[PDB]
């Protein structure tokens, strides 16, 4: 009688290198057949070393970022210590599970880097099941970006290319081409991806446009 | 306020309970109604309030209360409280039936009432139930049996114990006279009117100023008789001659 | 859902160098029946923030008494500290998401706007809780019809004077008079600037029915 | 879709379950024994929903076991049967219907052996022989044809083997082994399992 | 709904309600137990003196389920609640882990319960003290003695009744290794220990034994009589 | 009398400054934080010799890497030791990591000064918890021990004495500890128990000692390890 | 809010201190007689106000419990009115579940049950009204009296209030087991006439009978009628 | 013996001592006068500034409630601030509930029976704060009321609560009450405050005024701020 | 008999006195000394930490509540931690709902209505802790003493704790060089205000002095044992 979910779309990607985590994004939130806006970020800077991506129903994505933001602050001066990344993944797993029976319809990806410095990326279903990876985009073009960086990052089904570790130049050029490809091929494109990228010295945020249609 | 509370649920420095042994002295002011069991059934033997004409008819008395087909209870001490609790325990009896389709073997009932009466002396800050009531009953498990309880909470199988005043007229003399093996309930009536014949100010011990009631049976179902009038005028002339 | 609720159709707005202007028609359409004509759907709140409503109007009267009571209540603490249109947007967002979270949802779909200390603001709050910010907004079928004229001019120049924005939303409101079925002629246009919130009561649309006599 | 059977003798009552723990398409470990040990002389059986058998009847085992090891003597099987009929009957309509149907073999000392029966609606009735499941529909006439009201023990066991070999022959489910327990005036015994 | 804080700290750290419960267990029967290395054994003060008792319902010896059993000492009606809740949660611990429930766990439940009545709002912490005996999955005939302050100790005699400071110093004197046999020297030590206090077992003492997770057997006048006789013969 | 939530003409609460007493009553425990561990010990004061001494639990492990050492009114701590371990596995459950010692000590000390007569439902507390304890634990910051009070006041500690020997043993411990473990803080702490001696020359029946070292998780010492240490003194 | 501790408690003698004070407050109350008669009862009472100033048709002391059961008091004023409120409510619970007018004995069971917990249960003092009951209930009339303890007894005649020893002795003298209709009213009038503090005014007494057709108050033209027939 | 210390216990002559002990508990606190005239009600509160450390308006004692009624308070500022904010919630429930803006008589009767019904129990103490209200609607008249810790609420013209109300009631009585147009009486309020302040010792009389009037149209303002340098020029009428 | 005003947050002394929630003000006079103050730009907090033990973190006083609204407790510590879990939790609730910084005045006013309830009702002690909260909202960086009598003060440059009156009377006669006097010379001016509550013999050591800074373009920042060492100057010999 009411249908309390819509699918506002959006595809967000994060890659874990060896001292970084490229948390990509898109911009266009849209349901039905009309777009709403082209400004909206989907990577949120949680701590200096943790960036979430958050796609799906946009209002529940928004409230979920309010909850995990406010409870990160509720942690931080209850123990006088900032969050790690895996602990963010754990408490977001129990926030997503804690409301199971009317679930958070949201596909969110937590990038960032570990305690020792190596980057990690945690993936989630909308009810909460975290695995650390080095890839796995999620949310609208989930089944489109995944086989490319199954190949150009994981090197699966691929013989002796003498595969090198990734860096902030090869993986930097590996995020823009997959989002112009999904800009061609998905409907929920995005017009300007805002790659919240994380590093050891801090955080910067590159932006570059896409196929605007 | 904490200035106002009587503080009933406090141990004494001697370790005892002040509001509980004040109920034990409430029994000695008003209380009679011994009970004798036999190989046959069990009887209460009771006293009414006074000689005061002005009393038309009691269906059952203010002393002997019916609880099931096979149980009854008698009451000492404060009569206002126990009425409440006996209706309370009557509820317990019937709901055991509702839970089990059994006629509630009486030790279950005495255990339940003693648990709730212990709960009133345990907490809640209220006064304890000032009545050392006792019970007669039968089950298919055990024989004819009577139990006896007090406002403290403990109870027991108390084969010939009386309650109230004169513990010696009623009851130390009984623990020199009761034959534990066989008793032959007519002679239990005779011993009951012996003890009540010693524990009274008057020799007019007819059913104006006595209330004796027996529990017997025929062919399996129990019969609770309240021993109507002329039977008391039979037993009161059973001395004819001496008793002690 | 259960009854023919009394609705509006559209509160379309655009921000400009200066402030932000939002516009809506006064209509109380009872399911293809213009039952209520003179009915204001533009709430004034504290002097730097505005508020519209597109869906159910009864829920908008509920929101005008809770927004009104909240803003006068925190208005009379003295110590400055009025609500920036951050907080009306965020509170209205959490009110509606916490309202559909119990499946007893508010059905109206508004846009709140206002000129803060530095710059203007124009935020959308949906029936479901889908809340965002945009340079130009429209609600209901205006989001299909007024929205192309708004995100055409603002893709060319993202800078508007007050007369260009006011003419722009007057022209878009004329388009919704032409195409939207649940739309009425007169409309309130309403602008918040550096000097505050002000509401121009009932305007009109100069209709152009000159293409009608070429039909055979 | 399991199978419970019982026969009341003159001084005993014997029950037998099917020794198959099923699943969607396959069967799990056979044993899983359905007959739940009550105090000393009562013995109830439970089939029905997979998840209320191990839950409800074990809770009844808790309360009756508490009654025996709280007040000395044990329950007669009449009071245990009306007890679990009360508990299922008032856990029926409220919030979670326990969809189990029970047999309750038992005997008191100073009365006869009793085999109580109830559906999933907790309507209780005595029976000289009762059955359960879909296998009840074909095997119950063999306990109609041959059951005298007075029957010896080994005749009842070989009668029970007639019932299980018919249940082996016509009934479409693979029920190869059956757990048999005779209870009588020396306590719960256990007969050798009948296999094929 | 009565909410007055009864069990409160007085000065010099003295929690007077609990020590008043310590006299309340000092003014009871005289319970005693011996951990006899394959058997355990109890004994308390017979009754008084039955005369007109029923011996079936004068039981200071209580059974929890099958192996653990306890002898309370003090107020004899607040104890039965702790008996009932011990039996209830003991059946719940048969529900979860399904063991012959260990004696350590149930005596931690009793001590935790009485400590929870030294904390709540206005409910007079109990005047009982237990002898939780029993066994476990592998023999180990462990005895435990609780306290109205909720402190349980795993000791081996713990005569904690009314005239039992003499019994526990006697049992300090006369329990080293002579009672490691099956039952006779242990039960002789118990009936000697209570015949220190009162008088013959034909009217006074009653006992209970427990052997290797079976047969919680009480001793009818016969047992007590025999014990007394043996003790007299030895002394 | 007066109630529990009243302030005293000295300046403090009644029940709190009365809860500082009944810590002088009870056994004595000591703990030393070192640079490579933290050692705890307690002379658990066996009454009779007719008995079994290895079930007087005064060294209780909250988690694998937090061990507490209570004294005073014994067995009043079991509710807040229960809250300590339930809060510990709640932290590991919801956050998938270890803890600090100030988070368990933060969580327990909130329950200390949380009582009252007329309040919410009667599952609340009437008297304050008259048990002083200290959580010896190892963290990713460092090994450390947090001395609690019954007042809810908890402090960082590296050498703290509780119980009846809270003055003489604390003043002796004030002058004998500066450097590090190197295996001899546990032998220069039972030496303080050796000066404390009430009934018996501190054999491996009346003292319980346990260390928490960063390599292992904890080590509740058994008998032959203890009397291996006692032989060296 | 509330106390949840009983203020009625046991003396060191072993008796209830508040209940004997309640019987003192009853014994300092207005005198009231009640006479069980062979077909029907009469429950007379004495309404002496301060002055000749009040409405004697305003407040009642004879007042029924909904079918055929009136009840008259002696002692505290408004605690009686609470017991009438509770008694009417209990009689209507019984009437809506069992579809007959309540037997008098059961109404005295439940009124004595509600007066008991005010000897317990949280700061409340006991009522201090020993009201007495009437009722026709099938075949033979009943009469009772619920003391502020909670006890109750049935008889043939009683008095209460001031100098009730003279009422009990005087009714013990003049009572017959067949003494049935208006002769009971006669001796009730000359039991209140015994003291009355003077002149026996019909506006200062009211009676109520249970003459096999429901309890009914007597109109003030009927009491003065028999006050003319003294 | 000891008929004190509980509000549920009378005196033997009918005088609940926990109320009159709360009444002297506002008599040991500074004054706050309120003067009615035909265009509205003017408040003025004495301040007893302890140290230099407190800044201007360290403790507000002229609260407002419903965008038109005011809160010149006297006693304990915790209790007065508590009933101030629940008066805010009370006019909130009236405006939300009945739509119409709250008439002041109903608010004074409501807060009055709130603080009265709060003096019937031993489980609470009475409030320790006298306070007064005041506003006018376009057809109300300049209504003001004053409420004691007993809970009684009276309509006044020139009521004055505090320590020096024994002095303060005399000048308000000799001031011409009915027909002047509130601006002068804002000025004249300082004459009352400077007369009743009879110290120089570390209290500094750093007063504070607020009103409702035709210059306000049913509102509240700290003065605006100019009469603070105009009614300050009524010094030497207390120094001569 | 002696003092019938001992069953006593319901009662009134016959003059005006409520007789124990001013005695809770005594119970924060007994607590350790501290001092906060404000500039025209950023407000600071300074606390000395008592070491009643072997050695410790000396029962760390100033607390992080917030996202720039920091506090400084004095008095009881468990009750202080309860009150800052309240203040902390609803400050984060105002981060959640309104998505703005919660202003400092409404913060201190509603805790001034939260600690006011047990002063009102029966058998419940007041929150015996004197907060010295300080934060930077939209206008200048406020600083509020509040009290167990639930009566906060919009003050500047307040000192509360043991013999803190001497720190006030230093700090009262040095208000003229406030509304200027940047961070490097401001916190020196607060430490030489704190260095009078000490018993006339003692350095402001790096161990016992923990301070906090809050204001324009900086988070409420705690300076512990190490970071207080760049603040060094004075003699006062005091």
């Amino acid at each position: 009688r009411f249908s309390p979910y819509v699918f506002n779309g959006g595809t967000i990607l994060a890659i874990a290198g060896e001292d970084f985590a490229i948390v990509a994004s898109d911009t266009r939130l849209s349901e039905g057949f009309s777009i709403h806006t082209r400004d909206s970020p989907k990577c949120y800077k949680l701590t200096d070393k943790t960036v979430i991506g958050c796609s799906g129903f946009h209002g529940d994505c928004l409230t979920l970022t309010k909850i995990i933001e406010a409870r990160l602050k509720m942690y931080k001066h209850s123990n006088n210590k900032a969050m790690t990344t895996g602990a963010i993944a754990a408490m977001l797993s129990t926030i997503l599970y804690s409301r199971r029976f009317f679930p958070y319809y949201v596909y969110n990806i937590i990038g960032g880097l570990d305690e020792e410095g190596k980057g990690a990326v945690y993936s989630f279903d909308p009810v909460g099941s975290y695995q650390r990876d080095s890839f796995k985009a999620g949310g609208s073009a989930s089944a489109m970006l995944q086989p490319l960086l199954d190949n150009q990052v994981g090197f699966k089904n691929m013989q002796n290319v003498e595969h090198v570790p990734l860096s902030l130049d090869r993986a930097m050029r590996l995020v823009k081409d997959v989002f112009i490809s999904a800009a061609e091929r998905d409907v929920y494109t995005g017009d300007a991806l805002r790659i919240c990228i994380v590093t050891k010295e801090g955080i910067r945020e590159e932006t570059v446009s896409l196929r605007k249609d | 306020s904490r200035r106002y509370d009587s503080r009933t649920t406090i141990f004494s420095p001697e370790g005892r309970l002040y509001q509980v042994e004040y109920a034990m002295e409430a029994i000695g002011h008003a209380g009679t109604c011994l009970g004798i069991l036999a190989n046959d059934g069990v009887l209460l033997a009771a006293e009414r309030r006074n000689i005061h004409k002005l009393l038309d008819e009691v269906f059952f008395s203010e002393k002997i209360y019916k609880l099931n087909e096979d149980m009854a209870c008698s009451v000492a001490g404060i009569t206002s409280d126990a009425n409440v609790l006996t209706n309370e325990l009557r509820l317990i009896a019937q709901r055991y039936l509702l839970q089990y389709q059994e006629p509630i073997p009486c030790e279950q009932l005495v255990t339940a009432l003693c648990d709730i009466k212990q709960a009133y002396t345990q907490f809640g800050g209220k006064r304890p139930f000032g009545v050392s009531l006792l019970y007669i009953g039968w089950d298919k498990h055990y024989g004819f049996q009577l139990y006896q309880s007090d406002p403290s909470g403990n109870y027991g199988g108390w084969k010939a114990t009386c309650i109230g005043n004169n513990s010696a007229a009623a009851v130390s003399m009984l623990k020199q006279d009761y034959k534990e093996g066989e008793m032959t309930l007519k002679s239990a009536l005779a011993l009951a009117i012996k003890v009540l014949n010693k524990t009274m100010d008057v020799s007019k011990l007819s059913a104006e100023k006595v209330e004796i009631a027996t529990l017997t049976r025929e062919n399996g179902k129990t019969v609770i008789r309240v021993l109507k009038q002329k039977e008391v005028e039979q037993l009161i002339k059973k001395h004819e001659e001496e008793e002690a | 859902t259960q009854n023919p609720m009394v609705t509006g159709t559209s509160v379309l707005g655009v921000k400009f160098e200066g402030g932000v202007v939002i516009a809506a028609d006064m209509l109380g359409s009872y399911g293809s029946l213009a039952r209520f004509r003179n009915i204001s759907r533009i709430m004034r709140v504290n002097n730097s923030t505005m508020l519209g409503a597109s869906g159910d109007y009864a829920d908008f009267q509920y929101l005008k008494q809770v927004l009104g009571q909240m803003v006068i209540d925190e208005e009379l603490l003295g110590d400055g500290h009025s609500y920036s249109p951050r907080a009306i947007h965020s509170w209205l967002t959490r009110a509606m998401y916490s309202r559909r979270s119990k499946m007893n949802p508010l059905w109206n779909t508004m846009v709140i706007g206002g000129y803060a200390d530095g710059e203007s603001f124009l935020g959308y709050v949906d029936m479901l809780g889908v809340a965002y910010e945009a340079p130009s907004l429209a609600t209901g079928y205006g989001a299909y019809l007024a929205q192309p004229l708004l995100r055409e001019v603002l893709e060319k120049q993202p800078v508007l004077s007050q007369t260009e924005a006011r003419d722009l939303v007057e022209r878009c409101m004329r388009v919704l008079y032409y195409r939207d079925a649940r739309s009425y002629n007169r409309f309130q246009i309403a602008t918040v600037t550096e000097k505050g919130v002000e509401i121009e009561g009932p305007l009109s649309t100069e209709t152009n029915w000159d293409i009608a006599h070429m039909i055979s | 879709m399991e199978y419970l059977i019982g026969i009341q003798g003159p001084d005993y009552v014997l029950v037998a379950s099917d020794r198959v723990a099923a699943s969607n398409i396959v069967q799990m470990k056979d044993d899983h024994d359905k007959m739940f040990k009550m105090s000393e002389k009562i013995l109830l059986l439970c089939v029905g929903e997979a998840g209320d058998t191990v839950q409800f009847a074990e809770y009844i085992q808790k309360n009756v076991q508490l009654y025996k090891m709280r007040n000395g003597y044990e329950l007669s099987p009449t009071a245990a049967a009306n007890f679990t009929r009360r508990n299922l009957a008032d856990c029926l309509r409220s919030r979670t219907p326990y969809h189990v149907n029970l047999l309750l073999a038992g005997y008191d000392e100073h009365e006869g052996p009793a085999l109580y029966y109830m559906d999933y609606l907790a309507a209780l009735a005595k029976a000289p022989f009762a059955a359960h499941g879909y296998g009840a529909f074909l095997t119950l006439s063999i306990l109609d044809r041959y059951y005298t009201p007075t029957i010896s023990r080994e005749r009842a066991v070989e009668l029970l083997r007639k019932c299980l070999e018919e249940l082996q022959k016509r009934f479409i489910l693979n029920l190869p082994t059956f757990s048999v327990r005779v209870i009588d005036k020396d306590g719960i015994h256990n007969l050798e399992n009948i296999a094929f | 709904s009565y909410d007055r804080a009864i069990t409160v700290f007085s000065p010099d750290g003295h929690l007077f309600q609990v020590e008043y419960a310590q006299e309340a267990v000092k003014k009871g029967s005289t319970a005693v137990g011996v951990r006899g290395r394959d058997i355990v054994v109890l004994g308390v003060e017979k009754k008084s003196v039955a005369k007109l008792q029923d011996e079936r319902t004068v039981r200071k010896i209580c059974a929890l389920d099958d192996n653990v059993c306890m002898a309370f000492a003090g107020l004899t009606a607040d104890a039965r609640i702790v008996i009932n809740r011990a039996r209830v949660e003991c059946q719940s611990h048969r529900l979860t882990v399904e063991d012959p429930v260990t004696v350590e766990y149930i005596t931690r439940y009793i001590a935790s319960l009485k400590q929870r009545y030294t904390q709540s709002n206005g409910r007079r912490p109990f005047g009982i003290s237990a002898l939780i005996v029993g066994f476990d999955f592998d023999g180990t005939p462990r005895l435990y003695q609780t306290d109205p302050s909720g402190t349980y100790h795993a000791w081996k005699a713990n005569a904690i009744g009314r005239g039992a400071k003499s019994v526990r110093e006697f049992l300090e004197k006369n329990y080293t290794d002579d009672a490691i046999e099956t039952d006779d020297l242990t039960i002789k030590l118990v009936i000697k220990a209570l015949l220190e206090v009162v008088q013959s077992g034909g009217k006074n003492i009653e006992l209970a034994v427990m052997r290797r997770d079976q047969s919680l057997k009480i001793l009818n006048p016969e047992e007590i009589e025999k014990y007394v006789a043996e003790i007299e013969k030895e002394k | 009398d007066r109630g529990v939530n009243t302030f005293s003409p000295e300046g403090r609460l009644f029940q709190v400054e009365y809860a500082i007493e009944a810590i002088k009553l009870g056994s004595t425990a000591i703990g030393i934080q070192t640079s490579e561990g933290v050692c705890l010990a307690v002379e658990k004061r066996i009454t009779s010799p007719l008995m079994e001494p290895s079930s007087i639990e005064k060294i209780v492990e909250i988690d694998a890497h937090i061990g507490c050492a209570m004294s005073g009114l014994i067995a009043d701590a079991k509710t807040l030791i229960d809250k300590a371990r339930v809060e510990t596995q709640n932290h590991w459950f919801t956050y998938n990591e270890t803890m600090t010692v100030e988070s368990v000590t933060q969580a327990v000390s909130n329950l200390a000064l949380q009582f009252g007569e007329e309040d919410a439902d009667p599952g609340a507390m009437s008297r304050p918890f008259g048990v002083a304890l200290l959580f010896g634990g190892v963290d990713e910051k460092g090994p450390q021990l947090f001395h609690m009070d019954p007042s809810g006041t908890f402090v960082q500690c590296d050498a703290r004495a509780i119980g009846s020997a809270s003055e003489g043993a604390q003043s002796s411990l004030q002058e004998v500890y500066h450097k590090s473990m190197t295996l001899k803080e546990a032998i220069k702490s039972s030496l303080i128990i050796l000066k404390q001696v009430m009934e018996e020359k501190l054999n491996a029946t009346n003292i319980e000692l346990a260390t928490v070292q960063p390599g292992q998780n904890f080590h509740m010492f058994t008998k032959e390890e203890l009397e291996e240490v006692i032989k060296d003194i | 809010r509330g106390y949840s501790f009983s203020l009625t408690t046991f003396s060191p003698s072993g008796k209830l201190v508040q209940i004997e004070y309640a019987l003192a407050a009853v014994a300092g109350g207005a005198p009231s007689v009640g006479i069980k008669a062979a077909n029907g009862v009469v429950l007379a009472t004495e309404k002496k106000q301060k002055s000749i100033l009040y409405d004697e048709r305003s407040v009642h002391k004879v007042e029924p419990i909904t079918k055929h059961i009136g009840l008259v008091y002696s002692g505290m004023g408004p605690d009686y009115r609470v017991l009438v409120h509770r008694a009417r409510k209990l009689a209507q619970q019984y009437y809506l579940v069992y579809q007959e007018p309540i037997p008098t004995a059961q109404l005295v069971q439940r009124v004595a049950s509600v007066m008991q917990e005010y000897t317990q249960s949280g700061g409340v003092r006991p009522f201090g009204v020993s009201l007495l009951i009437c009722g026709w209930n099938e075949g033979r009339p009943y009469l009772f009296q619920s003391d502020p303890s909670g006890a109750y007894f049935a008889w043939k005649a009683t008095a209460m209030g001031k100098n009730y020893v003279n009422g009990k002795t005087f009714l013990e003298k003049r009572y017959n087991e067949d003494l049935e209709l208006e002769d009971a009213i006669h001796t009730a009038i000359l039991t209140l006439k015994e003291s009355f503090e003077g002149q026996m005014t019909e506006d200062n007494i009211e009676v109520g009978i249970c003459n096999e057709a429901g309890f009914r108050r007597l109109t003030p033209t009927e009491v003065k009628d028999y006050l003319a027939a003294i | 013996t000891g008929y004190d210390l509980s509000a549920s216990t009378f005196s033997p002559d009918g005088r609940v001592f926990q109320v009159e002990y709360a009444m002297k508990a506002v008599e040991n606190s500074s004054t706050a006068i309120g003067i009615r005239c035909k265009d509205g009600v003017v408040f003025g509160v004495e301040k007893l500034v302890l140290s230099k450390l407190y800044e201007e308006g360290s403790n507000k004692r002229l609260f407002n409630v419903d965008r038109h009624v005011g809160m010149a308070v006297a006693g304990l500022l915790a209790d007065a601030r508590s009933l101030a904010d629940i008066a805010r919630e009370e006019a909130s429930n009236f405006r939300s509930n009945f739509g119409y803006n709250i008439p002041l008589k109903h608010l004074a009767d409501r807060v009055a029976m709130y603080v009265h019904a709060y003096t019937l129990y031993s489980a609470v103490r009475p409030f320790g704060c006298s306070f007064m209200l005041g506003s006018y609607s376009v057809n109300d008249g300049a209504q003001l009321y004053m409420i004691d810790p007993s809970g009684v609420s009276y309509g006044y013209w020139g009521c004055a609560i505090g320590k020096a109300r024994q002095a303060a009631k005399t000048e308000i009585e000799k001031l011409q009450m009915k027909e002047m147009t509130c601006r002068d009486i804002v000025k004249e309020v300082a004459k009352i405050i400077y007369i009743v302040h009879d110290e120089v010792k570390d209290k500094a009389f750093e007063l504070e005024l607020s009103w409702v009037g035709e210059l306000t149209n049913g509102r509240h303002e700290i003065v605006p701020k100019d009469i603070r340098e105009e009614a300050e020029k009524y010094a030497k009428e207390s120094l001569k | 008999a002696a003092n019938q005003y001992d069953n006593d947050v319901t009662v009134w002394s016959p003059q005006g006195r409520i007789h124990q929630i001013e005695y809770a003000m005594e119970a924060v006079k007994q607590g350790s000394a501290t001092v906060g103050l404000k500039s025209k730009t950023h407000a600071v907090l300074v606390a000395l930490k008592r070491a009643q033990s072997e050695l410790a973190a000396h029962q760390k006083k100033i607390l992080h509540v917030d996202n720039h609204i920091g506090i400084s407790i004095a008095g009881l510590t468990a009750d202080a931690r309860l009150l800052c879990n309240f203040m902390r939790q609803e400050c984060l609730d105002s981060r959640f709902v309104f998505d703005r910084p919660l202003p400092v005045s409404r913060l201190v006013s509603l805790i001034g209505s939260k600690t006011q309830i047990p002063t009102q009702r029966y058998g419940r002690r007041p929150y015996g802790v004197g907060l010295l909260i300080a934060g930077y909202d939209d206008m200048g960086p406020h600083i509020f003493q509040t009290c167990p009598s639930a009566n906060y003060f919009d003050c500047r440059a307040m000192s509360i704790g043991a013999r803190s009156q001497s720190a006030r009377t230093y700090l009262e006669r040095h208000m003229s060089e406030f509304m200027e006097c940047n961070l490097d010379e401001l916190v020196k001016h607060g430490l030489r205000a704190l260095r009078e509550t000490l018993p006339a013999e003692q350095d402001l050591t790096t161990k016992n002095v923990s301070i906090g800074i809050v204001g324009k373009d900086l988070e409420f920042t705690i300076y512990d044992d190490d970071d207080v060492s760049p603040f060094l100057d004075g003699l006062e010999e005091r």
